[PDB]
RNA sequence: UGCAUGGCCGUUCUUAGUUGGUGGAGUGAUUUGUCUGCUUAAUUGCGAUAACGAACGAGACCUUAACCUACUAAAUAGUGGUGCUAGCAUUUGCUGGUUAUCCACUUCUUAGAGGGACUAUCGGUUUCAAGCCGAUGGAAGUUUGAGGCAAUAACAGGUCUGUGAUGCCCUUAGACGUUCUGGGCCGCACGCGCGCUACACUGACGGAGCCAGCGAGUCUAACCUUGGCCGAGAGGUCUUGGUAAUCUUGUGAAACUCCGUCGUGCUGGGGAUAGAGCAUUGUAAUUAUUGCUCUUCAACGAGGAAUUCCUAGUAAGCGCAAGUCAUCAGC
């Protein structure tokens, strides 16, 4: 592949990974298609990254969060529940292991599986609490694409965390299971169950 | 779930038969499917790796991920 | 004498002072190779300067970085940009501009945004809470 | 004896920046006028003395704090000069609120 | 008519007012916190931020 | 069957706590037709909504 | 006695509020100006307009933090060759000692002058106004981020236990003055508030890796302490640097990072209660000051009705210095 010899030896695998920007030098961002047209602009796949660890100022403007790499948004959502706050390096490592596990179990690009999981778990309708001087009812309302992506990621990471709590299975495994089940649209997934519950409750309060 | 504390011949023979069939092999997979100890499971994986029955994908101190040798 | 540029980088309190020369092709850190970066994940973030540009330009340049201050992940990001500013400050003087703009083009168009200091400094803690914005718990009843 | 060139450190300390810069500038200018070997005014980091007290003299009210600062600005100038010229330079530049110490460099 | 007074709050009193409570020792001031805020600008401690 | 609709105009915020945005949307399959809808979270012009019922309309802000 | 007071501070309010000149309205107290609307963090502005033009407050300002291969210089900051010297390796090398043996620079570091940002420039959307929103440059485009200062006023807010600030009253030799000894402020059926540690596998434990910033520090006083030696540890001990960008200190901080050890069980999670011993400070440690060693190993399996803080280097996790300090931090 034309290996370049420098005074400091660089491993060939790293030199190969210089020509094409792959996630963790393993997984291509090419061929990663978002099946839902409405989420294309809200799921960032088109700028590839070597690791899910940018120091990007995505919070400073309303929709700049859409332009954050989707895997980084997933990483950031793992590092919650107090004791895990700020531990981004651990979260990135969990994601590496999760993607390795997904690859082995599906033989598909694990980035695609993550995208498919997010598209499938995003609730289309939700209920809002509307009240008119004392009494409050639920009103059915449509959900914005950015909210769909946000809820999808939240449901996946909460489900995976609860499944890993006081269980022998690691967070990497439970997250991989949750993502694979969500990508297949399986009613075993916490995220799918909760999406369908919300949409059913919305339909009932229409 | 019940979990093994001593190795045991019948469990040893099962490890050798079943672990090559599994597409994904990790400490948890052994514990769930083979009612084995978590730390018997780590010893078993190191043995099966030495015999070349399973291939390591990723070795981390907290998580070891193996595949079947195709 | 040989050509010399004394570039630097920073994130937070880290200050990674690079030195680039007309060299053989060593890309050093403290006094150790690029494979000596114990942040296992953040190997690839100090790689990016020499990955996404061209190998060939890294075959005749002695880069070596002296990192002080900051913390582990601020060290990574300080070094990175001191490398990615090092070659650009080298290519400024002793290389064509049309080449030197393709360094800046290939970097800045990746969503790298090396920039310089990511200007986010810590907002001071002010009295009446443990944080800057956070306040101690109020009682009422 | 008088013509023996001595290496001397003049240290300037003050709370007031303007006076301290004026004195420092005057010493440097006088050293130039007499063609003395000078290492110019090295600005040391300003020491910020910080005292934080509770605003209230009693227990009452919201827990509000005041922070007072005294800033100490320190500079030094190294000169190689005969003893006679040094005594002249130091006497000319006495400004109120600038402290002036003179140290003879003995190795 | 006297007892140990080498250390502790009994030893150290304010320059101004002779109170033991709430002293500031930092930088060898030995001025009570109340009296300090009175004579802060006189000494040369000015507020800024 | 779900109908896709594109946001053509943000009309304003509705609901007592201001957590809902009224939007006008055009259908992707029929650009002649527009309806008013309530969107929950943050929304912009040119965003795509999924409509589980296409005929219903949100009552206009007075 | 704060309900006799001063000063100070808290609160209303750090909200946006307050006032007069000339004109108009009204016999007058007074009123309009100081407003339907849109806008702003803002009585900030646009605009409407019997008002016009102004002032205090807001803003500006001041301190601080982010940029400036541009200046000004520096061993008490730092770099690059050289003097020098040690190992790996022959290819000059690569990696380090020797802080003034030395020379030259000032990028990094320091702080002194100045510059830089004004929503710049462009595209949308509105009384095509104030503005707002998008995009591109830029160090930075949320008042650029954070404070400081903060009007007219008020309150029977708190303080007479900060004061040789103070009225009056009480007390004044068996004192409610002062000082010494000992005790007490800590005393425990219980109710409430701020907190620390937890409930584990994203974890505990063991080895290894190994990175900050703000600080402070003794001359006639015992201050911060390096290095060596003794000790399981706490500590002891012999010397030395430092009145401090120099020495302590690169405060090799913690989380975290790697490779191991455990395996879902109140478990190796949790470390209360309790016993024995050995140090340290001090005139004095008993009602354990505190630290260290072994042993003892409780509740707690994510917390009812309620309810607090919070919009970017922020929340939250994480430790460090300072204050107090002879000694003692869950503050
Ligand atoms: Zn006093």
């Amino acid at each position: 592949f034309t290996p370049v010899v420098l005074a400091t030896p660089i491993p060939e695998e790293v030199q190969q990974a210089q020509t094409e920007i792959k996630l963790f030098n393993k997984w291509s961002f090419e061929e990663v298609e978002v099946k839902d047209a409405s989420l294309v602009d809200y799921v960032q796949v088109r700028q590839p990254i070597f690791v899910a660890h940018t120091a990007g100022r995505y919070a400073n403007k309303r929709f700049r969060k859409a332009q954050c790499p989707i895997i980084e948004r997933l990483t950031n959502s793992l590092m919650m529940n107090g004791r895990n706050n700020g531990k981004k390096l651990k979260a990135v490592r969990i994601i590496k292991h999760t993607l390795d596990i997904i690859n082995v179990l599906t033989d598909q690009n694990p980035i695609q599986v993550v995208v498919d999981a997010i598209t499938n778990t995003g609730p289309r309708e939700d209920t809002t609490r509307v009240g008119g001087g004392g009494a409050a009812r639920r009103q059915a309302v449509d959900v914005s694409p950015l909210r769909r992506v946000n809820q999808a990621i939240a449901l996946l990471t909460i489900g995976a965390r609860e499944a890993a709590f006081r269980n022998i299975k690691t967070i990497a495994e439970t997250l991989a299971e949750e993502l694979i089940n969500a990508a297949k649209g399986s009613s075993t997934s916490y995220a799918i169950k909760k999406k369908d519950e919300l949409e059913r409750v919305a339909k009932s309060n229409r | 779930a019940q979990h093994a504390v001593i190795l045991d011949q019948e469990k040893y023979d099962r490890i050798l038969k079943e672990v090559p069939t599994y597409r994904y092999v990790s400490v948890s997979v052994l514990v769930d499917r083979l009612k084995i100890g978590g730390s018997l499971a780590r010893i078993a994986l190191r043995h099966l790796e030495k015999e070349g029955i399973i291939k390591p994908i990723s070795k981390h101190s907290k998580q070891a991920i193996y595949t079947r040798a195709t | 004498a040989v050509p010399s540029v004394q570039t630097f980088g920073k994130k937070k309190s880290a200050t990674a002072v690079a030195h680039v020369k007309a060299g053989k092709g060593l890309i050093k850190v403290n006094g150790s190779p690029i494979t000596l970066v114990e942040p296992e994940i953040l190997r690839f973030k100090v790689y990016e300067p020499l990955l996404l540009v061209g190998l060939d330009k890294f075959s005749n340049i002695d880069i070596r970085v002296r990192v002080t201050g900051g913390g582990h992940v601020s060290q990574v990001y300080a070094i990175r940009q001191a490398i990615a500013k090092g070659l650009v400050a080298y290519h400024q003087k002793y290389v064509d501009e049309q080449s030197k703009n393709e360094l800046k083009k290939a970097f800045t168009s990746y969503d790298r945004t090396l920039l310089i200091a990511d200007s986010r400094r810590p907002e001071p803690k002010k009295f009446g809470g443990k944080g800057a914005r956070s306040r101690f718990q109020k009682s009422y009843r | 004896q008088q013509q023996q060139i001595i290496k001397i450190r003049i240290t300037l300390t003050s709370t007031k920046v303007k006076q301290l810069e004026n004195v420092s500038s005057n010493i440097v200018k006088n050293a130039e006028q007499h063609n003395l070997v000078k290492k110019g005014p090295v600005r040391l980091p300003t020491k910020v003395l910080k005292i934080s007290t509770r605003k209230t003299p009693n227990g009452e009210g919201s827990k509000t704090w005041e922070t007072y600062e005294m800033r100490i600005h320190k500079r030094y100038i190294d000169l190689e000069a005969p003893v006679q010229i040094v005594k002249r330079i130091t006497q000319i530049t006495i400004e109120p609120g600038v402290d002036v110490e003179v140290v003879v460099a003995s190795n | 008519f006297s007892h140990p007074r080498r250390y502790g709050k009994g030893s150290r009193q304010c320059r101004v007012c002779s109170s033991h409570t709430g002293l500031i020792r930092k930088y060898g001031l030995n001025i009570c916190r109340q009296c300090f805020r009175e004579k802060a600008n006189d000494i040369g401690f000015n507020k800024f931020r | 069957p779900v109908t896709l609709a594109k946001v053509i105009k943000v009309l304003g915020r509705t609901g007592s706590r201001g957590g809902v945005t009224q939007v006008r949307v055009e259908f992707l399959e029929d650009t002649s037709r527009t309806i008013v809808r309530n969107v929950k979270g943050p929304v912009r012009e040119n965003d795509i909504l999924v409509l589980m019922e296409s005929e219903r309309e949100a009552r206009r802000l007075r």
